[PDB]
């Protein structure tokens, strides 16, 4: 038959600026979210592009489950998320990177945020989607500081042959 | 954020792209309908705006939709449509369709490159030539030429005037015994009837490309002047008048052997791709996705090579295979030993299947220096990419003396000042060279005479010259590339 | 003046480890007759049996007495910081050093200071005319 | 005569910048990208660079 013959589909995606950004006296940021498409007589559709950089989004801006403390949290925000009680993959949902303390000099704290990163990010090596992802962080002085994160994706048909690692699954997303 | 977060508040910018220094430029004709301004470079962001802003069919969609292509993210594109002559001809093809279809079968056509191929099936036995030239129907809008679908013969009209629609070489694959049926007593012949007569010469690049840094020119033309003014333009970007802004240019020749190795003239600053009378894809096509390829899509690193089945695979461009090489091998020989680029099959395969092309060898256009010597200095692409990257590093590291007290005359550098002298100034840019071998240069044949610097003192006479300025001369090698053996297989039937 | 044995120019550069501050190339003075000494091969070698040798990795090493500049903390000079130095001597020898990190520090009255460093090699310059490439 | 900022402007950016911000060690000049640069007054990217450089 015709060679199109993988059929799986992608559902909806966060984008960044989907809904514009806000603006400051401090700097200008993006507010993400979901992305409307108009037809030409109305209706209207979501947008499913940038699997993989929409589902960064999810796990950077999500807490994770507090650490255990001795004190206590209130019930209300112990963080996490309930539906994790189900998934078999071994793993928890979110992320925790805003969980650090001023430890030390700033220039200690930046370096420990930068650990928190990549840990929480190399999950989605786990998945599958990426084969690869690397955070570099400089620091420049008191106010001005910056991150990039790099994530590595790969064509939806094989090309290359005798590769040291594995074809990363879950890869019709192509990215 | 506000109502959430603990100790820190993370920001990101909407541009979804980044990786910016890597820009490619590309060059060429458009059609009327074309709502882009003419002469005025502009940014291209992806192919869902193409088509509206740079017409249907034309020939710069074309060639952007290539480099769209090879490239689909870690670089920058550009674009600079141009208009056609004042008294520009269009070329126009004929193929006439002849006999009546008396049996059930299929019709499949292939021109210009993969993308453009149609398949449709005759309707049925005893359908004349008039029923038949459906073809018209079925060939893809995107097609550059035009089908107006006469009276039992198609004819095909350039979309864009001038010589670049003079080009084509069709292949009905099925004819005789075929599987898919062919229409018994069907038959169709090509020919041409007009040819292109004018092409445009802008000469203003210094205008609108005055001052941005571009890393890979690509023109999508085969005027002989019109290349040459991008060569010269190209010359004053690497000129010591200003501060330079780099660059590299392709462009493509065809023709038979004698015409293409009079089109080469000695330029480091082009890379000319030769390609044979009888090439099945179009011309241009082929030369954007060379362009596109090497346009730092994937030479990020300035001493990565262009070549071979691996690197080089222009995976994009889908073309029959041949019935003759098309280059012979005493002619390809010639024309590496020339200067030129030349590129042919990757797999081997038989006759009339489908294949790829790749790239042999990775040259520019440079046989000698200005003295008129023979050398190879500048003969790979690679050394003008390491050329510029030693340029712009060699400069970041000098940066950290600008505003730094000098001491001449009486070198004693009293205690607590912050300052150098000549002897300390050359010693510290020697560790610098020193430590990139492997990296920007091989090992010097000689590092105590290939690095020197003097004061401006000791240059100019008595009293004429200034404080503060020095000159450093510098001589480098970039790193090799192979080397040769001599073997003697020396069989021996005694022992001891 | 060119058979003369002695120390012209010391400059150095340190860089804060703890806050990445970094200060110019100040000179320098030493304390008394002593001279740097130096070792510029990276392999060691060591003695065999009937002529061979067993060849190790070793370092390249530095050794710099200079007086301590007052307007720089006293640490800085024992191995809280990182050490960029340069000797010049009389005759025009030129001895550079980049990446050089202290070893043992020892206890110093608060001028005199005799800094050990290592690093991945050692560039010399010699006079014009040399011989080796 | 093409400047596409309010010349009062950018002259009292560079006074004020080598006025008191800089230049209490008198030895220390206002050139360069970094002892320089009027990070106050913001104006649009252009490829004409106004002056050519036989005329700077």
């Amino acid at each position: 038959n015709f060679e199109t013959a993988d059929r799986r589909k992608r559902f909806w995606t966060t984008q960044v600026a989907a809904c514009g950004q806000s603006s400051d006296d401090c700097g200008d940021c993006a507010r993400p979210g979901l992305q409307l498409l108009c037809n030409g007589e109305g209706r209207i559709t979501i947008a499913t592009d940038n699997y993989v950089a929409g589902l960064a989004l999810n796990i950077l801006l999500t807490d994770a489950s507090k650490a255990d403390t001795g004190c206590g949290w209130t019930p209300g925000n112990r963080g996490g998320f309930w539906g994790d009680s189900f998934r078999s993959d071994n793993m928890r949902s979110g992320s925790k990177i805003r969980q650090v303390t001023a430890r030390g000099s700033m220039r200690e704290t930046v370096a420990l945020i930068r650990a928190y990163a990549i840990d929480d990010l190399k999950k989605l090596v786990a998945y599958g989607v990426a084969k690869s992802v690397d955070v570099d962080l400089t620091y420049q002085g008191s106010n001005k500081i910056d991150m990039t994160i790099m994530i590595q994706g790969v064509d939806g048909n094989e090309s290359r042959v005798g590769l040291t690692g594995e074809r990363i699954a879950n890869a019709w997303v192509w990215s | 954020a506000l109502s959430d977060g603990f100790v820190r508040l993370c920001i990101d910018p909407s541009l979804n792209f980044f990786g910016e220094g890597c820009k490619i430029l590309v060059e060429g004709q458009i059609t009327d309908d074309a709502t882009a301004a003419e002469n005025v470079v502009t940014c291209v962001n992806s192919e869902l705006d193409l088509v509206e802003r740079f017409g249907q069919g034309s020939v710069l969609t074309e060639s952007l939709r290539k480099v769209f292509c090879m490239c689909k993210s870690g670089v920058s594109v550009y674009a600079l449509p141009r208009a056609d002559a004042a008294a520009a001809v269009s070329a126009v093809y004929t193929l006439t369709v002849t006999g009546t279809a008396l049996t059930d079968g299929r019709v499949q056509l292939y021109m210009g490159e993969a993308e453009y191929s149609l398949d449709i099936g005759v309707d049925e036995g005893d359908t004349p030539t008039q029923i038949a030239a459906k073809i018209v129907a079925a060939i893809s809008p995107d097609f550059p030429y035009e089908a107006t679908a006469a009276a039992g013969v198609i004819t095909l009209t350039a979309r864009n005037g001038g010589t670049i629609g003079n080009h084509l070489s069709v292949i009905y694959t099925n004819l005789g015994s075929c599987t898919s049926v062919t229409p018994e007593g069907v038959t169709v012949a090509f020919a041409q009837t007009t040819p292109g007569s004018v092409n445009p010469e802008p000469n203003d690049y210094a205008s609108v490309v005055n001052e941005c840094c571009f890393a890979v020119y690509v023109l999508s033309s085969d005027d002989t002047d019109w290349q040459e003014n991008l060569r010269d333009w190209i010359r004053s970007a690497w000129d010591c008048s200003k501060p330079q802004c780099f660059g590299h240019g392709y462009v493509f020749n065809k023709g038979t052997l004698g015409q293409v190795l009079a089109d080469g003239d000695n330029s480091a600053e082009l890379s000319r791709l030769a390609l044979p009378t009888t090439y099945p894809v179009l011309p241009y096509l082929t030369n954007a996705a060379y362009g596109a390829l090497s346009a730092c899509s994937t030479c990020e690193n300035p001493e990565l090579n262009v070549q071979g089945q691996t690197y080089g695979l222009l995976s994009c461009i889908n073309m029959p295979e041949s019935c003759t090489p098309g280059w012979e091998f005493t002619e390809v020989t010639q024309l590496q030993n020339n200067g030129f680029v030349v590129s042919g099959p990757a797999t081997t395969s038989g006759q009339g299947n489908f294949t790829s092309p790749y790239i042999y060898n990775d040259v520019t256009n440079y046989l000698r220096d200005e003295k008129n010597r023979p050398n190879a200095t500048f003969r790979d692409a690679s050394s003008r990419r390491l050329a510029a990257a030693t340029g712009v590093a060699l400069a970041t590291f000098l940066q950290q003396f600008n505003g730094l007290a000098v001491f001449t005359k009486n070198t004693n550098i009293k205690t607590g000042i912050i300052g150098t002298n000549l002897r300390l100034m050359l010693g510290k840019i020697r560790k610098w060279a020193s430590d990139n071998v492997g990296v920007l240069f091989s090992e010097f044949d000689n590092i105590n005479e290939d690095i020197q610097l003097v004061s401006d003192f000791d240059v100019q006479p008595k009293c004429v010259g200034q404080p503060g300025v020095f000159h450093l001369n510098m001589r480098y090698r970039p790193p090799v590339r192979g080397a040769r053996i001599n073997v003697n297989l020396v069989p021996a039937l005694f022992d001891n | 003046c060119n058979k003369q044995n002695g120390v012209k120019n010391i400059l150095i550069t340190f860089t804060h480890c703890d806050t990445g501050e970094v200060i110019g190339p100040i000179s320098h003075e030493q304390p008394d007759d002593t001279l740097p000494t130096y070792k510029t091969c990276a392999w060691t070698n060591t003695a065999l049996t009937n002529g061979a040798v067993m060849r190790s990795a070793s370092n390249a090493t530095m050794t710099l007495p200079v007086v301590r500049d007052p307007r720089v903390p006293l640490a800085w000079y024992q191995g809280c910081a990182q050490i960029d130095a340069q000797v010049e001597k009389f005759d025009g020898t030129v001895m550079t050093l980049t990446e050089g990190a202290v070893t043992e520090p020892e206890e110093s009255d608060g001028r005199a200071v005799t800094m050990t460093i290592i690093a991945a090699e050692i560039d010399e310059l010699l006079p014009p005319g040399s011989l080796a490439a």
